[PDB]
């Protein structure tokens, strides 16, 4: 439940909360459903969005 | 009689023996063909379930 | 206590059962005829019996291969009006006439027994007619009905 | 093409000879025969001349099997 | 029995004789049969009547 | 591969697509300056061509369009501005080898537009087939009959159509085969 | 046409104008209905093609009359122009019969195709 | 040159210069389809196992053959008079045989051939509505089927509960590759088997006359009740 | 409620329910073989057992508007049944435009069309459409992306009716959603390592929940209005929940009952929530909740009977020791059983028939002797519950009550 980090996109439409767990939330905020992205074996530590928005760049403690 | 039990037991429970040119069979009973729906064919059975345990997914 | 639908040509037969209408559409069982159980329980009642007349021929051959509600079954209806009678219908899909006006129709798994017996010994009592007028009757109307499906 | 002709109406002769000589001869018949019975004794007794009446003329050959 | 024949055969229909001795010795075939007295092969003149 | 441009359609921002024809049906479209895949485009049987067909809409913003065909001969054509759904589905009349479709009299990607608002409607479309055939279809009118008429079907050399390309004004077709 | 019977779907009719193509390629099919006749005839056609798409379709169904009579597949697709582009000419084919061998380098695709025709009747 | 009797009576074998199954007439004088004719004063058609099914059956022996002299039968499956032709030859003038069909392609020959043939009564409607030609006849004393569609059993089934009298003969010709292939005839022969044992039809005899046809079989049975 | 069995070499592969409204309801069901079974409620028997005239079935599926009902077999035929003639009666209908491979799952788009997933990988579309002029003929064709090294095959189909798409789960664990007008493929997505055996649908079609022999529960959602709008499911989670296999799932959303139920090679049933999968919770019910025993115990002899299917054991405390059994193989089916009270006679007892066995114990060992009375030969029975050490009751399954070694007057019930 301790999130390390956050974004948005450029249109406010969804979001992703990247939690110390290692995984990934996209919700989409006009209705706040959520979408699990599970791959960070460790700790998630940079989240970031394209600019169309459909696709998230992610980096954490495995250097990939 | 321990390596022939199998045997009498088949002979004595099968049907439809050998008259010369011709084969008698015995007609069922409407007993079980109205207590139960009939058997399952094994050979699709075994293709279902030997797809489905096929080498190439590793089971374990 | 009930009457029955059969035909043999544009001749339809209404006829009339020796026993009750719950005992004809209820057991069925008894008759096992040779000939004289079928010709106890027979009664001939109507017989709306036509010619050998192509167009009364061909329109109760066409009545029957669709609903059978043609002028004969309305001449049944006014020959069998006594208190609104049971009647054993040979097709199902006849309901029209079936049940259309005063007649309490059944035609289910027992009628067709009762029809295999009334059909088995129509022409031995039901007609003053003979096994080779029958035929030849029953081969008239079939190669009437066969040249007019089947164009020449 | 015209030896092709030649060769082809021969071949034409021979095929309707072959299939109008052919309808007049008969073969004799290979078929699995199967006769259904009662409950064990009469699969397990001789199916005795039930269609065959002798058993040593008119059994084994089925083109016409005989009633006296 | 003549609608299912091929058109070749509606050609040399008639001309049955000339056709068999002329396969069965290798000489050329007659081209006009029984359709030879149609008028459309009347107004033709030469060889293409045959056609 | 085939390159043309998109439009993202809520900014008035184009950019290329290349496009890659694959194995089942797929067309693959991608970024061509990332390379980021942006969608796929399956259509049902042996993918053997595709071209690219631009509309316009209003000021400043077009449609793109991707017409794949069958070997078959059946042609899908693909919205793809917005996710690359299937607007259109059409038979082509005759042709059983299906090599080589194009479009022409606009913008093709053979003629290509340098200007967003000089971005042209293909008039013509050819469908080039193995046996030789040509059937050529006036978009004009065969976009609305889903089993389209052609107005010509030219048969004049006899072997595998290759090539088929329109010149940029749009009346000539050039049909080669190697 | 209602009385064209047994009639492909796509699947079916690209694979038989694929097996079209390569016969015509080893010049083992004869292209139009008298020629198909003709092997009906002499017994030396593996499958009839037909086309539902002539505007008389009774100078096709005949053919399927003596199919009948030798046991013989037979199948229609829908378009004669696309027989005709299948068959390799310039015309439109109305039917079309893939002949007999045994030595043929496609006879295991001729034979895949009768099947899957006899399998529709 | 010998004609002798078969085990029914109406069927025959002509012996001599060819050992071949035969029919009596009841066309004078002429064939009906280019059948040999064979006189011994008195007219005789071969019948032939190949050209027709029920034939076939008869030489790989059918002992009780309810198609017999004395009766009356219906046809289920002929299209043509290839094969009811014999059986108003054998069931003679006394009776009458029904030959019941749908595709109206041969039955312009099965109408001509009845014309021809007082013993034979088309019906141009398909056999499974019997209902559609109950006002045509009924109580037959043996059905014949050799309709090659899906529904045998239940066609049949519904033919012979409406027009079959009771310990009747019923005799069904199967096709295997009408109801299941590439599995073999000895299971869908003995699944047809157990399928019209369900109705009232206890299986006599099954045979699979197999010089003549591939993968058939010819099933008898007598209509229970 | 009520449990239905089968007896030696039986399985069942598919089944569907069917209730017009206002009629009893209605469970067919497929077997490894070439019959449908249809089985009345009350008995538990089969009331029908129609051979379907093409092959050996592999799916079954039932028309909207539930008259019709499809097996698909495995020579490539699609055959209709007609269903609509009243509760037992089943006619054959049509045999749909055949095929090579074995059509593997069914589904219908309504009474109009009927879909189905084959071996070959791929998925045909015929019109089941009566009185059209292509009617049983396959409308279209679709082929999946075919696995590199081994066949694939299209294991589940479902039409999805709130959008106008066809889900289908096959062999490589990708799973394809297709515009059924069109006849193609709108989005792929390779979810599952292997098959996917079962997949379905909520009500709304906002949810596609899939499973396989990966053992994983995939969720494929289109809540968000611009997903709704833009025609585009999400895959949206993945739970791990089952322990060998899923070889069937389901749905059900009501007014106070919302959860899908599914089930695999692993004996138990798993129910979670429909529209909170992910987030609620879920229930692994015990692998048999013995609402009909097998076990019985005698306090005599200290002894106890326990039957599995078609045969019988007993053993006896001390340790424990295996004193006899009775693998009786004229049988096909089991049902209850009951001892005599000082260990004398057993009967066991099916639907069809029951069997009376006098036993004695001759040591380390026991002899068993059928005993004949031919009136529990005929008799069916359910449960047999012993009065005295002669005398037993007897609950007929046609709902009779007799007292053997006559008749209970039973009242009726409102109907």
């Amino acid at each position: 439940r301790y999130v390390s980090s956050m974004a948005i996109d450029n249109m406010g439409q969804q979001l992703a909360v990247g939690f110390a767990s290692g995984v990934i939330s996209i919700v989409s905020l006009a209705d706040l459903q959520i979408r699990l992205l599970k791959w960070h074996i460790d700790s998630v530590l940079s989240l970031s969005f394209s600019h169309d928005g459909s696709y998230l760049l992610s980096g954490g403690w495995e250097k990939v | 009689i321990k390596t022939k039990k199998r045997k009498t037991l088949k002979n004595l429970r099968k049907d439809s023996v050998k008259r010369g040119k011709f084969r008698v069979q015995l007609l069922s009973t409407t007993q079980d063909s109205k207590t139960l729906p009939p058997k399952k064919e094994s050979s699709i059975i075994r293709s279902k379930d030997r797809w489905l345990n096929r080498k190439a997914l590793n089971k374990g | 206590y009930v009457l029955t639908e059969t035909s043999a040509g544009y001749a339809l037969l209404k006829a009339s059962d020796k026993k009750i209408y719950k005992s004809s559409s209820l057991i069925q069982d008894l008759d096992s005829s040779d000939k004289v159980l079928k010709e106890f329980k027979i009664a001939a009642f109507s017989k709306f019996n036509s010619a050998a007349n192509a167009l009364e021929e061909a329109n109760s051959i066409i009545e029957g291969k669709v609903s059978s509600q043609l002028e004969k079954l309305l001449e049944e209806i006014k020959k069998d009006k006594k208190s609104t009678l049971i009647v054993s219908e040979t097709k199902l899909a006849n309901a029209i006439n079936k049940l259309g006006l005063n007649f309490n129709v059944v035609s289910d798994a027992v009628t067709l027994d009762i029809y295999r017996a009334i059909k088995e010994y129509l022409p031995e009592l039901l007609p003053g007619m003979s096994d080779n007028d029958l035929s030849k009757m029953s081969l008239g109307l079939a190669h009437s009905i066969g040249r007019h499906k089947l164009k020449f | 093409t015209q030896d092709s002709n030649y060769v082809r109406t021969l071949r034409q002769i021979e095929l309707k000879k072959l299939e109008k000589g052919a309808k007049q001869l008969m073969f004799k018949s290979s078929g699995n025969h199967t006769i259904f019975v009662d409950s064990r004794e009469k699969m397990n007794e001789f199916t005795p001349e039930k269609f065959f009446n002798t058993t040593s003329e008119m059994v084994n050959r089925s083109e016409n099997r005989l009633t006296k | 029995s003549l609608a299912k024949s091929p058109a070749s055969t509606i050609q040399i229909l008639g001309a049955e004789k000339a056709l068999f001795r002329a396969l069965k010795t290798k000489h050329d075939t007659p081209k006009y049969g029984l359709l030879y007295h149609a008028s459309l092969v009347g107004q033709a003149t030469g060889k293409n009547k045959g056609k | 591969f085939k390159v043309a441009h998109l439009q993202n359609s809520q900014t008035n921002s184009v950019h290329g697509i290349v496009l890659l024809q694959g194995n089942n049906g797929w067309i693959n479209i991608l970024h061509s300056t990332s390379g980021l895949w942006l969608m796929g485009c399956k259509i049902e049987g042996v993918i053997t061509d595709f071209c690219i067909d631009y509309q316009p809409i209003s000021r400043g913003k077009f449609r793109t369009i991707l017409i794949a065909v069958n070997a078959y001969g059946e042609v899908w054509e693909f919205d793809l501005n917005k996710n690359g759904h299937v607007i259109r589905r059409w038979k082509d009349q005759g042709g059983v080898g299906i090599t080589k479709i194009q479009v022409g009299g606009g913008t093709t990607t053979t003629c290509p537009a340098l200007q967003i608002s000089k971005i042209k409607q293909n008039r013509w479309l050819a469908v080039g087939s193995e046996s030789g055939f040509v059937n050529l279809y006036d978009r004009n009118n065969a976009m609305t009959s889903s089993t389209p008429t052609p107005v010509a079907a030219l048969d004049q050399l006899t072997t595998t159509i290759s090539n088929l390309q329109f010149s940029p004004d749009g009346q000539i077709l050039c049909m080669a085969s190697r | 046409n209602p009385k064209a019977f047994p009639l492909a779907d796509a699947a079916l009719t690209q694979q038989i104008l694929d097996v079209v193509q390569q016969a015509a390629n080893l010049r083992q099919l004869k292209k139009g209905a008298n020629e198909a006749t003709k092997t009906l005839n002499r017994g030396i056609s593996e499958f009839i093609i037909m086309a539902a798409d002539c505007e008389p379709i009774e100078i096709l169904l005949h053919l399927p009359l003596l199919c009948e009579d030798k046991n013989v597949p037979y199948v229609f697709v829908p378009s004669r122009v696309a027989l005709g582009r299948a068959c390799g000419v310039s015309r439109p084919v109305i039917a079309a019969s893939i002949t007999t061998n045994d030595a043929s380098a496609i006879k295991t695709q001729i034979y895949a195709v009768k099947d899957k025709i006899e399998t529709l009747l | 040159v010998v004609i002798e009797p078969h085990r029914h009576a109406g069927v025959y074998i002509a012996r001599g210069k060819e050992d071949l199954l035969v029919t009596k007439n009841m066309a004078p004088g002429e064939s009906v389809y280019g059948e040999k004719r064979i006189s011994v004063k008195v007219e005789y058609r071969v019948w032939n196992p190949f050209r027709s099914k029920l034939a076939a059956g008869i030489m790989g022996g059918l002992d009780e053959l309810f198609i017999a002299p004395g009766k009356k039968v219906l046809y289920l499956g002929a299209a043509s008079g290839t094969s009811v032709s014999h059986v108003s030859d054998v069931v003679g003038p006394e009776g009458v045989v029904y030959a019941v069909e749908f595709s109206h392609r041969p039955g312009r020959e099965l109408i001509s051939m009845a014309k021809k043939r007082p013993n034979i009564i088309p019906i141009i409607e398909d056999a499974r509505h019997p209902q559609k030609y109950r006002m045509l006849i009924g109580m037959v004393d043996c059905v014949f089927a050799d309709v090659a569609q899906p529904d045998q059993a239940r066609i049949i089934a519904l033919n012979s509960h409406m027009f079959l009298k009771d310990q009747g003969g019923v005799v069904i010709s199967i096709k295997a590759n009408c109801i299941d292939s590439t599995v073999d005839a000895e299971t869908v022969f003995a699944r047809e088997v157990q399928k019209l044992r369900e109705e009232r039809i206890k299986p006599l005899e099954q045979l699979t006359l197999e010089p003549y046809e591939r993968d058939h079989c010819i099933v008898v049975g007598r209509y229970m009740r | 409620e009520m449990v239905i069995e089968g007896g030696k070499d039986r399985s069942i592969e598919g089944l569907c329910w069917s209730n017009v409204n206002g009629e009893s309801l209605r469970l067919f069901s497929i077997g490894g073989s070439t019959v449908v079974t249809e089985w009345d409620l009350a008995t538990g028997l089969p009331l029908r057992n129609y051979d379907c005239n093409s092959g050996v079935i592999w799916s079954i599926s039932i028309n909207d508007s539930q008259d019709k009902l499809s097996v698909g077999c495995d020579n490539g035929t699609v055959v209709l049944i007609d269903i609509s003639g009243g509760p037992g009666v089943l006619e054959h209908d049509t045999i749909l435009m055949r095929q090579e491979a074995r059509v593997l799952t069914l589904a219908w788009k309504k009474d109009d069309f009927v879909i189905g997933g084959c071996s070959d990988g791929r998925i045909r579309i015929w019109s089941a459409q009566k009185n059209d002029e292509n009617m049983g003929r396959l409308l279209h064709t679709m082929k999946v992306d075919k696995a590199k090294k081994e066949s694939t095959l299209v294991w589940s189909v479902i039409y999805l009716p709130r959008t106008d798409q066809i889900a289908s789960g096959d062999s490589t664990g990708s799973i394809k959603f297709w515009d059924f007008q069109f006849a193609t493929l709108n989005q792929s997505f390779k979810a599952h390592d292997a098959d996917v055996l079962c997949l379905t649908t909520d009500t709304d079609n906002n949810y596609v929940f899939s499973a396989g022999v990966d053992r994983k529960i995939f969720q494929f959602s289109q809540n968000t209005n611009k997903s709704q709008k833009n025609n585009r499911w999400v895959n949206s989670s993945n739970r791990l929940l089952h322990g060998n296999d899923i070889r069937a799932i389901c749905a059900y959303q009501s007014k106070g009952a919302d959860f899908l139920v599914s089930g695999g090679v692993e004996k138990t049933l798993v129910i979670n929530s429909l529209t909170s999968f992910s987030n609620g919770n879920y229930r692994k019910m015990p692998t048999v909740e013995p609402y009909s025993k097998n076990v019985l115990v005698n306090k005599e002899q200290r002894l106890v009977v326990s039957w599995s299917e078609s045969t019988v054991k007993i053993w006896t405390m001390g340790n424990y020791k295996l004193v006899c059994k009775l693998t009786l193989k004229d049988d096909q089916n089991i049902s209850t059983c009951s001892l005599s009270p000082d260990g004398q006679v057993l009967v066991v007892g099916r639907p069809s028939t029951t069997k009376v066995f006098h036993l004695q114990p001759v040591g380390n060992k026991l002899k068993v002797t059928k005993l004949d009375n031919d009136l529990l030969l005929r008799t069916s029975t359910k449960l047999v519950k012993f009065i005295d050490n002669s005398k037993i009751v007897i609950c007929s399954c046609e709902d009779d009550v007799f007292i053997v070694d006559q008749e209970v007057e039973l009242l009726e019930v409102t109907s």
